[PDB]
């Protein structure tokens, strides 16, 4: 019941590298930011070459909301699939960190965070309507992106300060919070996406 | 105009009245028909002939077919071991024609195993583009057919839209049948069926010459 | 062996027994057949079409025809106003075939006026050579046809039993009538073509076209 | 019932002219002749212009004696029954040497030319074609097929006045008549029949 794309394509395509990278940059520039983070940038990105696993659980007629999406903005089909990603998606995010333990505006730090080992588990429905394609996710959201290894690189001169590492942690879990917020607001039920 | 008078001369000189005459048994028809269809079945060649014919009908058009499907191969094909049975043969005036032409009206029922084995994939775009389309072995069958048929005379015949068609579909994907499969197959099947063979769309087959000629005489 | 087994499969799967089933009416066949034959009759220039068709055949085959006749022109020809009636329809095994094939057995009767108008002379030699051949207007008719016919499909195998009824209504006019040897001789030639082509044990196989629904055979109106 | 060949088809045929001069001259040159007739010979023969008149009145398939003659040496066969009326213009000239013997025996031998003319015939006939062997037969019995005939005699101008000569002349003429009707009733009268090929 497997979907085994030898998805070699994306390990080489610059266009989706800079389309997901550009989408992430765009997401960084628009969101309201805390005071302890100065700038957010996607220094690097790579989707990797480990395909997520998919199983077709069911396949029925589409639900009554997709047609609403049509008439707002016959003989179709929708799939109930099970989506699992334990692969090798890597993101590297540049960030300037206003560090303020002794006094306010004490320092501005060059920082680079690594989002890696991203695990992801949920159910999904994909409805094509000859041939408009629509995507939506089933699990409750946020906590769907359960696995994430975000490790932070700072300067060697500030590695031993726990006061720095506190701000580092706050930036890390804020990035976690807006990560889960992004995926839950973009894809979780009811919300659904057109043109994949 | 007054060519209904000719229909009246036919009905008068044929021991027949449209409102009073009863239906006819028509079993000899089923006997000779059974002989012919058994002859077309016993030919081991027509299996590959219509395997080929179906693949050729698939190749010409991939447009009217749902786009989430890929390429379509037939690996299984069975014709059956039973025969069709006709009964209730009537004669009525042609509708909407103000009583122009005549037509027989034969009921029809058939029960057997009519199968075909499909093997398809399910593509989606534009990720990535081209998806890892999962495979489907779709063995589809028909078991019963009841219809109310109209024949007249080249050949003229078609079906009443209130016909019975009963299907029997199975599919394996990787290692479990699914109903939407059989519903889709039903859609396309009855699409071709009603497109070419149901009222108000008839089929006109050329009528050959039956008069004795010397180039049509054999013996044995 | 397996052939008779197949025939048994057909008979069993068709609600039919060879020894117990009664005959069938077959009138709808006379209705649609009456439709087709009305359609062929109402073709105005088919009278001339088969005037020519009979002519051409007769001229080449004239050596088989009696030699005392000269040239054979058709000036009159009538088709009729009635239709053939089938009844008593049976199904039997094929004779002399040890139970190989099956076949239908229909009674047929027809009553109408079926005439042809001949115009011929009568030559003799070798005085002078060539004689003052007298003229004959030979209007020959057929009025009744009762036959026991066999049909089957292997093509369209069908033929008649030799004990058939053929009733002729002949008349002639010579210079300036009801003269019998004319009608008996025309009976000889007619039943010679007939038995030659369409009588047991000589059948006629007609090509069977495909009935499968095809798009080049779909019309409407 | 109408028949009519304007049978000019024979007059170009000098072949038929000499065919009847041959068969006829041959029937005359071989006969048990009387003593007062030295020699019989056909000199000037002609079949003429007017054709006989024919009327068909009956028609059957067979007659059971033609098939006897054939079986000796099919339903597709035919036979006609017709009425024959000849009144036309056939002419025969027969040369003859006339041993005239009135005063004494072997008194004289005369050069004599006889003319058979104005021949009238009327009788019934049947014709059987048997795909395609042809046979023909006559039906009027006692030689009465010859009903009219006109035989006139040319001798010399010097003997035109002796009735004694004209006695022998008459004897020869009626002998020619009797062998004429004898020829016809022996060759053709019923039952006798013949084929022509």
């Amino acid at each position: 019941m497997s979907f085994d794309i030898n998805w070699s394509t994306l390990e080489s395509d610059n266009r989706l590298n800079d389309l997901i990278r550009k989408h992430l940059n765009s997401y960084l520039q628009n969101t309201q930011l805390p005071s302890y983070v100065s700038n957010l940038r996607v220094l690097d990105f790579d989707l990797g070459k480990v395909g997520p696993a998919i199983t077709l659980k069911e396949i029925t007629d589409p639900l009554d909301e997709f047609y609403d999406s049509i008439r707002e903005e016959p003989n179709d089909i929708q799939f109930l699939l099970e989506v699992e990603y334990k692969g090798d998606l890597l993101v590297t995010i540049g960030a300037d960190l206003v560090l303020n333990y002794p006094v306010e505006k004490f320092m501005t730090l060059p920082v680079k965070l690594s989002i890696s080992d991203i695990g992801l588990h949920s159910l999904c429905i994909v409805a094509c309507l000859s041939k408009q394609l629509f995507l939506s996710f089933l699990c409750d959201g946020g906590s769907i992106v359960r696995s994430m290894k975000i490790e932070t690189e700072i300067g060697e001169q500030y590695q031993g300060q726990g006061s720095v590492l506190r701000s580092v942690g706050e930036l890390e879990q804020f990035l976690f919070t807006i990560f889960k917020d992004f995926l839950r607001k973009e894809l979780a039920w009811p919300s659904w996406i057109n043109l994949d | 105009n007054e060519r209904s008078r000719q229909i009246d001369d036919i009905l008068e000189k044929t021991y027949y009245n449209v409102d009073t005459h009863p239906a006819e048994s028509l079993d000899w028809f089923n006997v000779l028909i059974g002989q012919t269809i058994q002859q077309l079945r016993e030919e081991a060649w027509k299996k590959d002939n219509i395997v080929y014919s179906l693949n050729a009908f698939i190749e010409r058009k991939a447009q009217e077919l749902p786009s989430y499907l890929d390429s379509i191969k037939i690996t299984e094909l069975d014709i059956g071991h039973d025969f069709p049975i006709f009964s209730n043969c009537r004669i009525q005036y042609s509708p909407n024609s103000n009583g122009r032409k005549l037509e027989a009206k034969i009921d029809i029922d058939l029960n057997d195993r009519l199968a075909v084995g499909i093997e398809t994939r399910l593509l989606l775009n534009y990720p990535k583009p081209l998806t890892a389309s999962l495979p489907i072995n779709v063995t589809v069958s028909i078991i019963r057919f009841q219809a109310c048929l109209t024949v007249s005379l080249f050949l003229m015949f078609s079906f009443a839209p209130e016909y019975r068609m009963e299907f029997e579909t199975q599919s394996l994907i990787g290692a479990e049948n699914i109903p939407k499969i059989g519903s889709l197959v039903e859609y396309q099947i009855k699409k071709w069926f009603v497109e070419r063979c149901v009222e108000p769309r008839f089929q006109f087959i050329k009528l050959p010459s039956v008069w004795p000629r010397s180039k049509n005489t054999r013996e044995g």
